[PDB]
Order: C-alpha cells, then structure tokens, then sequence
C-alpha cells in the first residue's frame, strides 16, 4: 500500500535521523525538527519509488 | 531535403504517438509547456536556495554567514542550465511519444498543415550538402539520452525525423 | 592608483575600466567574442539582402535516377 | 602477426637482457668520495641559480598549446568540405581550448619574476 | 598471529656487544685532502653500561694539495649500508615509530644526526642537529621522525616528507665549522614508538617528595 | 608489420628489466607509443581506410599530453624548480 | 600600520650605509612585530641576522629572538612562520635549543592546534631535569592545551609538585578558567576560596573575574560573587565600572543539545571577547 | 551537465581566492544533487530494454549505462561532500582535509572519462575516454606532492598505467588489422566461430582488468592505495574500477573463458590469504577491493548477469563509502596522526574505539558484517545473487573456491571488529568537538541503506524485469 510505504520511508528517515544524532556523540531528541526534515525527505523518496513500482507493474500488464 | 537512407516509419519510443525523432532545438524551445518554465525557474532558485541551505546547516567558518554575491550569482545561473536542460529534455520525450504529447500532437499537426498550404518543404531546407545532412542527423539523433553527460542539440534541418 | 571596479557592479563602467586599463584582454576578447556573435547576427542578414549562398559544387558524378534507356548510335 | 612476432621475440631478447643484467650484478660499488655529502658540507660558494615555476611552466605548456594548434591543420584542409557544421565544431573547440588559456591566464602561472 | 611482527623499538646503533663495531663505519675528510681524523673505540668499564667513543680532531684548513674544493673539516660514522642482494627487505621501516631515541654524554660541539632514505636524487640527506642539553651527563634526546629536514649538498631544500618506509643509514656527523677536539660517547641509538603522556620527569632522574606511591 | 612490433618488444623489455630509471621508462613509454603508431599506420595504409590514421593522430595527440603530465611529475618528483630560499619568509 | 611597509625600505637603507649595532637587532625585531601589525619583517630580521654571520662574518644570533619570536607568532596564530623557524632552529650551528625555546614553541603549537609537535615539545621538556627544564610557563601552555580537557588539566595540575615547583597566579587562573568551562562551577569556588591558605597567594582581579566570566548558569554565577562582597569588597567594586564582568550564559529550551556542546560554544564566544 | 560544470568550474575556480574552495565544492555538490533530482525522468527511455546509439555509433545508452552513471553521480556527490563540508572545525582537520585549487576540476573530469568509458561503443571512443579517465587520475594521485611517499605512488601509478594503456591500444590495432573495423558491432556468432579473435579480447580484457589491479599485478596498486591521502583513496579505489567493471560487463567479451576464471580464482585467493598479512587499514581495504573485485569478476563468465552485477556494484559502492568514511570520523579518537596525508595507518590505533564513539563502532560493524556477508544486510544478497548466478551456469568449483574465501575473508574483516571492541585506557587529549552535521547525516544513510535495503528487494527485482528485458 502507498500509505504503508510512506509510513517505512519515513520511518526510515527517522532512524537515520536517529543514528546520526547518537554517532555525533548527542541526546536522541537533539533536533526534532530535523526528525522532521529527515522523515519528509525520506517519505518523499520513497513515494517516488512506490510510483516507479506502480508504473513498472503498469507496464507488465499493458502488453497483454 | 530528400533523405539519403532508410529510416524507421513511426516508431514508437513509448506509449504514446511519435510526433519527432530529431526535434530541432527552436522547435523543442516552441513546444515547452509552462510547466517545464517551471521547473526551469524551480532549478534556478533551488541553487540559491541549496546554497544557503547548506551554508545554514553547516557554516563554512564556524559562523553562519551568508555566501557573497558572486556564489548566488554564479548559482542562479547553473541553476538556469540545469532547468533549461530538464525543460528541453522534457520537450523531447515529449516529441519521441514517451510521454503525454496530446497538444504537441496536435500543434505540431497543424504546423505541417500550414506549412504544407504555404508550400514549404516540411522540416525545412538547409545550407548542409545532404551528406553533412546525414552525418548531422545521425550525430544528434537521441543525443538527450546522454544530458547527465553532455549537451547538444539539432541545429540543422535534416529530414531524419522518423515520419511519413 | 587604479582598482578593478568590478564587471558586475557595473557593465559600461567595467566595459570602459578594461579598454582603457587592460587593452590587450580587452581586445582579445572583443575580437574573440565578435566572430561567433557576427556571424550569428549577420550571416542571415547578409543572406537575405546581399547575396545568396552559392550552389554546392559536385563531389563526384551526378549518377541520374532513373532505369537504362535504350540508346541507336555507335554500335559495333 | 603482431602477436606472433611479439611471443616469439619476448623470450630470445629477454634471456639476452637478463644475461646482459646479471653481469653489473657486481661493478663499480662507487667507493668515490662520498663523505662530504653524508654529513651536509657545501664546496660551491656559488652557482645557486633558481627556475621560476612559471619558466618550467612555459617549456611545458609549449607542448599541449602547439598540439592545439596542430590540430587546427585537419580543419583548414577540409574547411570547404564540413563548412558549416564542421564551422561551428571548431568554434567549439576553440572556445573549449579558450577555457584552459583563460584558467592559464587568469592564475598567472606564466609570469615569470616581477 | 601470523601477521608482521608490531613493535615499540628497534635499536639501530646498539653497541654495548663484544661487535658492535662492526655494524658501522667511519668516515672523516681525509677522503678529502682535508687532516680532520676520525676514530671509532669501544669502551666497557665497571660500574655501568658499556658504550661507544666517537672522538678525533676536525682541523678546518683547506687541503693544499688540490684546488677544486672550497670548504672541508668533517668527521662522522653511520650505520653499514643496507645489504641488498636479492630476496631480503632492501632497507628499513619506520612507520610505527616517529622518533629516535639515543644515550649519550655530550661536550661543546654541534653533532648533527644524519639520517639516508628513499630519495629520487642521490645525495639528500635527512639531518637534524643533536641538541646535547647537559654536557658531560648521559641524557636520552628525542628527535621526532618527522622533523628531520631534508638537505642536499649541504643546503636545506624544498621540504617533502621523508620516506619512511624505505630507511637506509643513521648516523652522527660533524660539520661545525670550528676547530678543535671533539668528543662523543654514544652507547644505543633506537626508533622508539610514541610515548603516552606522562607528567613526571622521569624514572632515571627525580626529586624530593613526599613519595605517595606504595613503596614495594 | 615488424619494424613496429620489434620497436615494441624492446623498449617493453627495456621497461619490464629497468623500472627504476625514470628518464629512460618514460622514454620506453614514449618508444611503444610509435612502435604501436608505426603498425596502426601500416594497417590503415594496407587496408586503405581512413579509421586507422584517424586512431593514429588521435594517439598522437594523447601521448603529446601524457607526455606534458608524465614530464610535469618528473620535474614535482626531482625538484626541477630549485630552491635557494635560504634566508627568507 | 598603514605606513608600516614603508619601515621596511628605511631599514634596508640603514644597514647597507651605516653598520647597525647588534643590539638594535632586538628592538627592530619587537618593533617589527610586538609593536604595530606586520610580523613578516620579524622573520626577515631574523633571517638578516642569520645571513651576515654565514658569509660576512658578522656576530651570531642568539637563542633569545626564536624564543621572543616564537611568542609572537603564538598571538596571531601565524602558522607559515613557525614552521620556516622551526626548520632554521632544526639546522643551526651557532645557537641551542633550550628552556625557553622549547616553552615558546610549544606555546606556537597549540595555537596551530598541532596534536602531534605539542607532544613532542612536551616530551623533550619532560625528559631534562627538573633544575632547567619544566617550569611554570611550561605548566602554562600545557594547561592551555587542555582547556576542554578536564582529565588532563587534571593531571597536568598534580604535574606541578612532582617537577618541584609551586603555582603562580598566571598558572592558577588558567587551571581556573578550565574547571570553569568544563562546568565544574562549584569546584572552581573551592580552589579560589582555599587557594590563598594552601599556597599564600592572595587571589587578585584577574583570577576572580575570571571565575565570574566562565561561569554559565545564573545561580551558579550568583554564589561567585556571594564570598567577594565579604571577602573582597574593596577589589570588586573596581570591575563593576570597568566592564569586566561579562554575563554570557547558556540559553533557555538549550537542553535539546548536550551540556557540554554548550560549554564549548559558551567559552569559545567567551574567549574571543577577552582577547581584546 | 558534466562538461558545463567543467567549463563553469574552470572559468569560476580561476577566478577565486583558495578559500573559496569549500564554497565551490559545495555548490557542485548541490549541483549535482540537482541533476540527479530533476534529470532522473530520462529513465523512460529504456522501457522493455530499450537501446540507443549516439554521436555517430560512438556511444551506448540503455538502463545499464544510465543505472551506472546516477550511481556515480551519487558517489561522486558523497565524496565531493567529504571535501566540501568540513568534519570538526579546528585547525588541525583544517590541515588534514584541504583540498586543492583543481581537485574538484579533475574529480568532474575523471567522472567524465569513466562515464565515457561506460558508455562507449567504438574502440576509438573506448581509448579515449580510457586515456582521459587515466590522465585525470595521475593528477589526482599527483595533486598531493609535499610527500616522498605520496610521489613514488604517483610515479608507479602512472608508468604501469602507460604501460596497460599501451597494452590496450596494441590490442585493439590487432583487433583493427584483423577485421578493418574499431566496434563490436561487427562480431556475431558467426564471426566468432569462423575466425579466432578469443586471444585479441583476452589481452583486451587482460589489459583492463590489470588497470583495477587483479592478480598477479595486485601488488603496485595497493601500494598507490596506501600511499595516497586517504580521501583520494577512496575515490581512486572505486570509480575506475566500477567503469572498468561496467564496461567488460556490457561488453560481454568473455563468456565461459578459462584465462578469466582464473584469474579470477587467483584474484579470490589471493585477496582473501594476503588480508590475513594485513596490519595496516588501507592495505587491508585493498585486499577487501581485490576480493570484491574477483567476486564480481566471476559474473564476467556468465550472461543474463546484468541484475546481480548491477546489485552487488551499487552495494559494494555503499560499503565502500561507508568504511572509509568510518575511518575518517574515528580519526578523532586517536591521540597522535601519522602524516598530513594519511593520519591513520594501523589497525592497532583503532583499538578500543568503543570506549570514545559506540554508535561509530555499530556502524562499523554493520558494514563489516555486510562485507562478510551476514544477513539480512545487502551484502549477503548480492553475494547470494553471484551464487544464484554461477550454480545456474554449472560453475562448482568457482562457488567452492567464492564460499571458501569469504570465510577466510571474515577472519580479517573480524579482525577489524575485535580491535575496536577492546579497552583503551588512554583518555583522550581532545573532546567535545561536534562533528559535521552533514558528513554524519550522510554516512548514517549510507549505514541505513544497508541495514535496511532489503525491504525494497522485490521492488528492485520487478523494476529490473520491466526495465531489463
Ligand atoms: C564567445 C562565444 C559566446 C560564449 C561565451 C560567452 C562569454 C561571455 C562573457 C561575458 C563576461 C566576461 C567577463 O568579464 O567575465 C568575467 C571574466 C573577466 O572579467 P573580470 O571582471 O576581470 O573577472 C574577475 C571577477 O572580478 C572575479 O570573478 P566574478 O566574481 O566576477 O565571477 C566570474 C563569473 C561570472 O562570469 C561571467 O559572468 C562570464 C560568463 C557569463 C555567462 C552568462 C550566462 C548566463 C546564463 C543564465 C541566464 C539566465 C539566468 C536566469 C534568469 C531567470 C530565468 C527564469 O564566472 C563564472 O562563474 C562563469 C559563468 C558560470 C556559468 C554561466 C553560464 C551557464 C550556462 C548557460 C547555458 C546557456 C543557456 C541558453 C538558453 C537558451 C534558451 C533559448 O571573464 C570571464 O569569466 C570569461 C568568460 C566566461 C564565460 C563562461
Ligand atoms: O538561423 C539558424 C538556426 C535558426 O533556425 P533555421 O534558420 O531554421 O536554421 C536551422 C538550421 O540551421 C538550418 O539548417 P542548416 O544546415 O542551415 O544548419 C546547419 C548549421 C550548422 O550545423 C550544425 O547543426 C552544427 C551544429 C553541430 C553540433 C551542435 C551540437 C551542440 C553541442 C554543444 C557543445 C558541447 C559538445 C560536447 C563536448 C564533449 O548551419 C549553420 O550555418 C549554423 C551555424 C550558425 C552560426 C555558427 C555557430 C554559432 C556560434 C556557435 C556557438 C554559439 C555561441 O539556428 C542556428 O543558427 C543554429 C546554430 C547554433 C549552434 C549552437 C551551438 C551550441
Ligand atoms: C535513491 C537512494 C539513494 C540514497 C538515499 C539517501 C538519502 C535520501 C535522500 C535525501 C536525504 C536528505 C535529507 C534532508 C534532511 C536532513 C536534515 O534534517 O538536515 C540535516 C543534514 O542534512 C543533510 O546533510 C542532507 C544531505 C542530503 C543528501 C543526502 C544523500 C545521502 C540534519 O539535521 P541536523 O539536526 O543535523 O540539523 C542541524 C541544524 O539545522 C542546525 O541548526 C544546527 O546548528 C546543527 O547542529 C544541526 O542540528
Ligand atoms: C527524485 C529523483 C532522485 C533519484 C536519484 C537516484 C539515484 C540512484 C543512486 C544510487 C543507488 C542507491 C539505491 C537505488 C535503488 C535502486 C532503484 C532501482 O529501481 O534500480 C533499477 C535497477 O535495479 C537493479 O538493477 C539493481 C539495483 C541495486 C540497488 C542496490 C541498493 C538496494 C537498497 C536501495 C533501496 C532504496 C531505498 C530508498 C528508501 C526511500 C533501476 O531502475 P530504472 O532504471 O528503471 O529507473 C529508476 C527510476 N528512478 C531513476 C527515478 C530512480
Ligand atoms: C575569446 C578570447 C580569446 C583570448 C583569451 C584571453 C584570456 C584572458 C583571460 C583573463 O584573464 O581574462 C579575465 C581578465 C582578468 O582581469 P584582471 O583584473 O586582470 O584580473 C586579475 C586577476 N587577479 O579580465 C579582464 O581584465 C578582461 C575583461 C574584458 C572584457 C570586455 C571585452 C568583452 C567583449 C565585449 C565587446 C565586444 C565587441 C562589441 C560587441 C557588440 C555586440 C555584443
């Protein structure tokens, strides 16, 4: 599902907020709002992706 | 105008309607929808924009100091590039029927109607022997699969399009 | 005594600083700049008022397109 | 053929240099003088001399600059035949050499002591 | 494991062995015309270490016996070239250990620590001058690798990063331009890995206190 | 061709026993290179075909500028530029 | 400042004419650096000293310029200088390395921020006996090496007794200054409040503003000057019209970040405005 | 997009102080980034494997050539970070990482020649773009010239990169003498069984693959790897090797060939042994290459190869990134540096660099664990892909010999890993200094994406089979 992958993506883009935040030595809640900015981007990485699976299964199916 | 070799008869590059395997560069310019001008004008702030970002996150000298107007200067204009060459190779899958190309379709249809009516050849004519014709047409021919590396468009009026 | 004005601040102004303070770049790239630049601007205007561009000269014989005709004359 | 000519010939010149090789394997173990340079004493006085980076710079950037030019040659015999497309990949390729003489330029790497 | 072998030292000149002499060699400007004499000992008394005498005599006047030199007066020892044959290493390695530690009893002359390595020339000499603090006391001056200056000819040079991985000869020398005896007893001379930080003076040299450590 | 294979089967060899006498490697480099033309325009002239003299100006042209950086490393490696900055900043 | 290039040419003529004592050589030096702005002409007068005595014969330099001169390089962090005066003090055959020189290379050093030259500097320092070798101004620049280094300044503090030596007031305030910008307020007050029984050194101004200027909590700042209105009255109330005191702190919503990233921030903003 | 930047660069760079390097750096990181985010639509034209000829038949595009050119680009984009974005801000990185007037000029060139070299279709273009990328490297190696040890790497690079290079042309003006043409499109099936050109194609592949260094001329190579400052390490020990790769596996030139299995046995095997010899980082990450090199040599034996080869290149490219970017941040945690170029030599100076950053170590051992192959990071499934691949050809032995080198391979890797988990009781002289916010962003990305690529693996495998046949 599209939504199900946004909430992975961002989740994604969490933890790495989250891993940066403990390599730089920093409390995990340093700067929420680049848990924000992190989770946008990779939410928005990831629906471009789910669009790209949508259109390649589109292309599957259209040549039959 | 009379083409020298054989080439493909409406080929299709995608989905949709092949309207011109070789677009001239003032043709793909004239066929740009508003929103590659757009994009065009996206890219041209994204530059800009990045730059401070970046400088934002991570100053240069410890302190936050905006970069000097050379940098925002230099960075509009690469941001101009960027966006022209988005916006052209936009225009062109536009052309090769990849994707949707409805109203270029149709201009372009009636572009070859008029031109036709006024009794003009229909992709021009040149000041190239047909032989650079060829050459040309076969240098430029697809060349917008390799913009992440280089740039060239079609500036000569080669009758290598691919139609009827 | 002399300091670079900078072209940015201005295009004359900078134009001007550099024909006067530096006139070797200057006239290199004026030279340089002009050719693509006039034969841009030009070469379509001397096309439609001067005179037309010249019929392109042979390469090699002009082979006609056309099937073999039967020809009288020289036989042996 | 080349390939032929190439694997025969590697092993009879081969075992000739080697042999040639093995012979200063011991030869003058250059027992000169050299006690002066392993301590650090001068006996010039003199001959100091010095080479801008700029002079080195000259004698070698004659070399890509005249390979430049010499590749005008190939346009100016053909300039008939590829007149207009040929016109402007050598506008191109002019100012793509531009750059590089403007970088030259613009870093005074040629200006020898002021 | 099996990996090469990692260490904290490697002594270059030991001496202190019935040999020792034997691993360096000597050379003063009589290989010029020059009349400054050197001479290698090897003393092993009582009450202490054994060590090695560097001693001889450096008179600086021009050999008057040719004229193509203009300046001479030097003495020094080094270390054997490194034996290069066929299989071996071909020199040493001393990327683990950024100094060179040596023991000495010093006097009023400058020696100058002469360090050959991997060079694209043939003459260029790593050297930096012995700093003898205390004269006539054993004192273990550390000289960092990579502080050594790189000479060719005798004249300091464009100043690239010795190649530490390809070392061939350490050694002392002299090249003061003064006359007079001179004398230097040496009795190890190693590369020793970086030390920790310590805030003592030292264990060889200390002074009254309180003494708070456990005493054994 | 022979006159171009054998030129580089010696100098290959003549770099292959060196290896440590620069001057003379990077002249067996700049040898190959001909012995390598000498053979591509042999070729091009037997087979009348304009590819191989194209290949061989093309080569030409590389080697001038690999032999511009190659001779920029000598002079970076052996201090070409000098130095007598003795008694200065 | 503005005319100081054109000292330079004046100075060339007076040594080409007129033979210039060698004692003029230290003034030119503190003038041509320690005096208005320009300390490539301090190098340079080094250097002439240097260049006379190889090839004219005129007397030597001493080793007391490279100590002076390392000092100054060590204000404007004048990297380029001190590794050309390293390299000529490295191949000298006239003056030593001694005490000093090494105290005021190792003071360049740190300004550089060399991890690896301070440690050697330090372990030469070490390895000389205690009778001419580390002293207060070696403790000094050691101390101000590890400024955000509690540990180490630690230890560098009990340093001081095993070389044989007793702190001094410019070594008590940058030992001060450092358990102050690593957060230990109140152990900073237990030194200043104890030091003048333990050692008899009568705290002075520069050692109390300083404890009141690298103190970055509000309360914590407060109990500083709760011991000086009853203690030290007189000698306060002339840092109130001075401007001394400076009331930089931590911000509010700051505990998003770590308090030591702070610190950090806090004192290196604090440092620049005690610089001039 | 690449030769504008050049030319921009040029003119722009010439005309600039040396502290405006960051800033230039940076707005090509930017720019790049750019590119990446709004050119990527030209991926429609390779729907149903979809193939295109440009400039003449001098070039190839298709989804192969564009998947490797944005894959370099994002390399490209990392590692121009790594030079642009400063680590800690004190003088000494100030020192260790500056980088130099035209090294951003020739980084975008050498990417020039290895997207030519990508993209290449003629043996004329293939020269080309062979010389360009390896002209570019010798200045990239050489740039940094202020060390004996950095100079005699420079000058062994470029004398046995003369000596490939010449290698190449030699084998491709047989190839001219032998059939009157300078491109593959000449050979068929029938052209291969008539006439026996299988030996001009081995020296071609030979000659390449000698320029990445497999056995048994992996040893000057190394050397350069760790005699060269360690950010230019990590570029010259990645990008010419994924264009070499890349070429050769486009190329497919060497279907079932003897010579290439063994060396690429050879390759295996020594890359696996000699890192147990290791006691230095960089040495011990150039074996790690050469092993990853044969690894993916063995998909050269093999067609239909183009998913898994795609899969473990775009992986070990990550890895790749991730560890040396690792040894970069645990540069901090040490308490001397070795030289200006190369501050960290010794595995043994990362020892108990647990006690000082643990997250840095997780990430480490992460990457490592990817390196051996444990699931469920990507690792293990471009390793499982190349096994797929060669038990699907009949290839025992070859899987044999690949099982038995990782597992000698992990006795290293956890070599790493068993050092840094010690006890170091040596405090440190430094503490409290931030590091770079983007450089740490970047690299827990890179640690993200192979922890966690997994999930995407169908998503991957279905826009290959749409995009592929
Ligand atoms: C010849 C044939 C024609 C082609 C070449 C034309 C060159 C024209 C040069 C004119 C300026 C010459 C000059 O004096 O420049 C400074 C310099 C010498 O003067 P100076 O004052 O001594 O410089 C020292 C400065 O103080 C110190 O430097 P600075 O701080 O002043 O900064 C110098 C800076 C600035 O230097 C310059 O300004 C010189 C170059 C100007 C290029 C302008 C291109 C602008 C493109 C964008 C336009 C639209 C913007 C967006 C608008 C909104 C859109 C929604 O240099 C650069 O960064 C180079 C420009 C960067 C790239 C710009 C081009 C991008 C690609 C465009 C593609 C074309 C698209 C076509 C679309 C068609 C649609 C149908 O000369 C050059 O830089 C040489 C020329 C460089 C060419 C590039
Ligand atoms: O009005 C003419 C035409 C306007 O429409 P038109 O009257 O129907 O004529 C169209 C055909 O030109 C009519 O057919 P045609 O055969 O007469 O056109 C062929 C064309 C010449 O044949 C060509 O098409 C030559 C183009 C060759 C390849 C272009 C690809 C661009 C590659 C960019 C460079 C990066 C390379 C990558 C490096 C790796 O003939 C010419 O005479 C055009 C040259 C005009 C002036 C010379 C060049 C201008 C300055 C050069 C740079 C601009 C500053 O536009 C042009 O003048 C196009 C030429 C501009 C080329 C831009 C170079 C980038
Ligand atoms: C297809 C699959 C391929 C790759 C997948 C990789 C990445 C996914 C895509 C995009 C990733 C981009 C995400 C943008 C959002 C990231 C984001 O919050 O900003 C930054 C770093 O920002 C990059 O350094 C942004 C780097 C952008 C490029 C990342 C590429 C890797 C992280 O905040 P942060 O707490 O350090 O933020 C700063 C704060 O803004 C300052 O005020 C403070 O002074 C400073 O200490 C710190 O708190
Ligand atoms: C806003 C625009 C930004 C796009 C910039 C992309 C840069 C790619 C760069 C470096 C590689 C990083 C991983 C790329 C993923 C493969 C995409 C693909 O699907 O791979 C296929 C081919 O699979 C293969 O053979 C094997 C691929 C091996 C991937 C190994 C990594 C696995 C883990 C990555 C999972 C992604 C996590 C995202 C979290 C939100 C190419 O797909 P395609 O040629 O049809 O075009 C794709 C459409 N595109 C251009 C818009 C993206
Ligand atoms: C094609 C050019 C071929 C020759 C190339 C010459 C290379 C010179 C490169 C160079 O350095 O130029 C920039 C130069 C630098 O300026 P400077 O102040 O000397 O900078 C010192 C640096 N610290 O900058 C200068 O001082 C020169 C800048 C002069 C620019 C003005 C001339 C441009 C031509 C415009 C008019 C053309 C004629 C009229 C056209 C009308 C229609 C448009």
């Amino acid at each position: 599902a599209l939504f199900t992958s946004l909430v992975g993506a961002s989740g994604l883009g969490f933890a790495t907020k989250f891993l940066s935040n403990k390599i730089r030595l920093k409390p995990a809640g340093y700067y929420p709002l680049g848990y924000v900015f992190s989770g946008v981007a990779w939410a928005g990485l990831g629906l471009v992706l789910h669009n790209v699976h949508q259109h390649s299964l589109e292309v599957l199916e259209k040549k039959k | 105008s009379t083409p020298l070799v054989k080439t493909s008869v409406n080929y299709s590059y995608g989905d949709y309607p092949l309207i011109d395997a070789d677009p001239h560069f003032k043709r793909v310019v004239g066929y740009m929808r508003p929103s590659d001008y757009g994009v065009i004008g996206l890219a041209t702030a994204a530059l800009p924009a990045g730059i401070c970002f970046a400088e934002w996150l991570d100053p240069v000298k410890g302190k936050f100091a905006r970069p000097s107007v050379k940098f925002l200067r230099v960075a509009t204009m690469l941001g101009f590039a960027v966006g022209f060459g988005a916006a052209y190779a936009r225009s062109s899958l536009r052309f090769f029927g990849v994707t949707e190309n409805a109203r270029e379709y149709k201009k372009d249809e009636a572009q070859m109607a008029a031109r036709k009516a006024a009794g003009l050849e229909p992709y021009g004519t040149s000041s190239l022997t047909p032989e650079l014709q060829e050459i040309a047409a076969k240098n430029s021919a697809h060349s917008i699969a390799g913009l992440f590396i280089f740039p060239w468009f079609n500036f000569v009026n080669h009758p290598y399009h691919g139609r009827e | 005594i002399n300091a670079n004005p900078g072209f940015w601040n201005g295009p004359f102004r900078y134009l001007r600083w550099s024909a006067h303070n530096r006139p070797h770049l200057f006239f290199a790239f004026a030279i340089g700049i002009a050719g693509p630049v006039a034969a841009l601007t030009l070469t379509p205007l001397r096309r439609k008022y001067l005179y037309p561009d010249h019929s392109p000269l042979p390469q090699s014989y002009p082979l006609p397109q056309r099937a073999r005709e039967q020809l009288t004359g020289f036989d042996d | 053929n080349t390939f032929i000519i190439f694997i025969i010939l590697i092993p009879i010149v081969g075992f000739a240099l080697l042999a040639v090789n093995i012979l200063l394997a011991v030869y003058k173990p250059y027992n000169e003088k050299l006690g002066a340079f392993e301590c650090g004493l001068t006996s010039f006085n003199q001959t100091r001399l010095a080479f801008n980076a700029a002079f080195i710079l000259v004698a070698i950037l004659f070399l890509p600059f005249d390979l430049e030019i010499s590749t005008l040659l190939p346009y100016v015999m053909s300039i008939y035949l590829v007149s207009n497309y040929g016109f402007t990949i050598v506008l191109l390729f002019l100012l793509i050499l531009i750059i590089g003489f403007v970088y030259e330029i613009n870093t005074n790497a040629l200006k020898i002591n002021k | 494991r099996l990996r090469p072998t990692e260490t904290t030292e490697q002594v270059l000149v030991n001496f202190t062995k019935p040999n020792s002499l034997e691993t360096v060699l000597t050379k003063c400007d009589e290989e010029l015309g020059g009349y400054s004499t050197v001479n290698l000992a090897l003393e092993r008394p009582t009450t202490g270490k054994p060590y090695g005498r560097f001693f001889g005599n450096l008179s600086l006047d021009l050999p008057k016996d040719n004229k193509m030199v203009t300046r001479s007066g030097f003495a020094m020892f080094r270390t054997l070239d490194q034996p290069s044959s066929m299989f071996k290493t071909n020199a040493w390695n001393w990327e683990q250990y950024r100094h060179l530690e040596l023991r000495v009893r010093g006097d009023r002359r400058k020696y100058f620590v002469n360090v050959q390595s991997a060079t694209p020339l043939a003459s260029d000499l790593y050297q930096h001058r012995l700093f003898i603090q205390t004269p006539g006391e054993w004192e273990t001056v550390v000289i960092p690798i990579d502080d050594f200056i790189l000479t060719n000819k005798g004249v300091v040079q464009e100043q690239m990063a010795m190649d530490t991985a390809n070392v061939y000869t350490v050694g002392i020398g002299l090249i003061d331009r003064q006359y007079g005896p001179y004398n230097l007893d040496i009795e190890y001379i190693k590369a020793v890995a970086h030390p920790p930080l310590e805030f003592k003076p030292k264990k060889e040299y200390e002074v009254e206190k309180e003494t708070i450590l456990l005493t054994p | 061709m022979f006159i171009g294979t054998i030129i580089l089967v010696l100098s290959f060899l003549g770099f292959v026993f060196n290896r440590r006498n620069i001057i003379l490697a990077f002249i067996c480099l700049e040898t190959m290179l001909l012995g390598i033309n000498l053979i591509l325009l042999r070729n091009s002239v037997l087979f009348d075909d304009i590819s191989g003299s194209l290949f061989a100006i093309v080569i030409i042209i590389l080697a001038g500028v690999e032999s511009a950086i190659g001779l920029s490393l000598l002079v970076s490696y052996y201090r070409l530029r000098g130095v007598i900055n003795s008694y200065g900043i | 400042s503005e005319r100081a290039d054109l000292a330079w040419e004046m100075y060339g003529l007076l040594h080409k004419f007129y033979v210039v004592p060698f004692a003029d050589y230290y003034k030119a030096i503190k003038f041509f650096a320690q005096d208005v702005k320009r300390q490539d002409y301090a190098l340079l007068t080094f250097q002439q000293i240097r260049k006379n005595h190889d090839l004219h014969g005129q007397p030597a330099a001493t080793s007391e310029m490279v100590a002076f001169l390392f000092h100054e390089f060590a204000k404007t962090k004048y990297k380029r200088g001190i590794k050309r005066l390293h390299e000529v003090v490295a191949l000298e055959t006239s003056f030593d390395v001694n005490r000093d020189v090494l105290n005021e290379m190792m003071a360049a050093y740190v300004s550089v921020e060399d991890l690896n030259r301070v440690q050697d500097c330090w372990a030469q320092l070490q390895q000389l006996p205690p009778s001419i070798g580390a002293n207060n101004r070696s403790v000094d620049v050691l101390l101000s090496y590890f400024k955000d280094n509690i540990h180490y300044t630690e230890r560098t503090w009990q340093g001081i007794p095993e070389f044989g030596l007793l702190p001094t007031l410019e070594n008590y305030e940058q030992y001060l200054i450092n358990n102050c910008r690593t957060g230990n307020y109140r152990r900073a007050l237990e030194i200043t409040k104890n030091m003048e029984i333990d050692s008899g050194l009568k705290p002075t101004a520069k050692i109390i503003a300083a404890v009141y200027n690298y103190t970055f909590t509000e309360q914590r700042k407060l109990e500083v000057e709760q011991w000086a209105e009853k203690a030290h009255p007189e000698m306060w109330l002339e840092l109130k019209e001075g401007d001394k005191l400076k009331s930089l702190c931590l911000p509010a919503n700051s505990d998003n970040d770590n308090v030591e990233s702070l610190l950090k921030q806090a004192s290196a903003d604090m440092d620049e405005e005690m610089s001039g | 997009m690449l030769i504008l930047a050049i030319i921009s660069l040029i003119t722009f760079v010439s005309m600039s102080k040396l502290s405006d390097n960051r800033a230039i750096i940076r707005l090509i990181n930017i720019y790049l980034i750019l590119v990446l985010v709004l050119d990527s639509f030209l991926y429609l034209l390779f729907l149903n494997n979809q193939t295109y000829t440009v400039m003449g038949e001098l070039l190839i595009f298709n989804s192969f050539t564009f998947y490797i050119d944005m894959l370099i680009y994002f390399i490209m984009i990392v590692i121009s970070s790594l030079y642009g974005y400063n680590l800690y801000n004190n003088n000494l990185y100030k020192t260790l990482f500056e980088p130099k007037k035209e090294l951003i000029i020739l980084f975008l060139i050498n990417i020039l020649g290895a997207l030519l070299i990508v993209h290449s279709n003629d043996f004329i273009t293939l020269f080309v773009a062979i010389e360009l990328q390896s002209y570019s490297i010798y200045l990239i190696t050489a740039i940094y010239n202020s060390s004996y040890k950095a100079s005699k790497a420079s000058m062994l690079y470029f004398f046995m990169g003369g000596i490939l290079s010449i290698l190449i042309a030699y084998s491709i003006n047989t190839y001219y003498s032998v059939l009157n043409s300078y491109t593959l499109h000449s050979l068929d099936s029938l052209i291969i069984n008539t006439l026996d050109l299988n030996l001009i194609l081995i020296a071609l592949s030979l000659g390449l693959l000698f320029k990445i260094g497999i056995a048994p001329l992996h040893k000057w190579l190394i050397s350069i790897y760790e005699n060269t400052p360690i950010l230019i390490t990590i570029y010259i020990s990645l990008i010419p090797k994924i264009s070499i790769l890349s070429y050769l596996v486009l190329s497919n030139i060497s279907i079932n060939s003897l010579v290439i299995s063994i060396l690429a046995i050879l390759t295996l095997l020594v890359g696996s042994v000699g890192g147990l010899l290791q006691i230095k980082i960089k040495r011990l990450l150039a074996f790690s290459g050469l092993t990853n090199a044969g690894y993916m040599m063995l998909l050269l034996l093999l067609n239909n190869n183009e998913f898994s080869y795609l899969y473990y290149i775009t992986q070990y490219s990550i890895s790749h990134l991730a560890i040396f970017m690792i040894i970069i941040f645990s540069i901090y945690y040490i308490n001397y540096i070795n030289n200006q170029y190369n501050p960290i030599i010794y595995v043994n100076q990362l020892k108990g660099l647990i006690h000082d950053n643990a997250y840095l170590v997780l990430s480490m051992a992460i990457v490592v664990f990817s390196f051996i192959g444990i699931p469920p990071l990507l690792g293990f499934f471009g390793k499982l892909n190349i096994l797929m691949s060669i038990l699907n050809n009949g290839y025992y032995f070859i899987s044999i010999v690949l099982i038995v080198a990782s597992l000698i391979s992990a006795l290293y890797y956890l070599y790493l890993l068993n050092v840094s988990i010690q006890d170091k009781n040596n405090i440190l002289i430094n503490s409290n200094e931030t590091v770079s916010s983007v450089l740490s962003y970047i690299l827990s990305s890179l640690i993200i994406l192979i922890t966690f690529g997994f999930i995407y693996n169908s998503l991957i495998i279905d826009i290959f089979n749409v995009y592929f046949n």
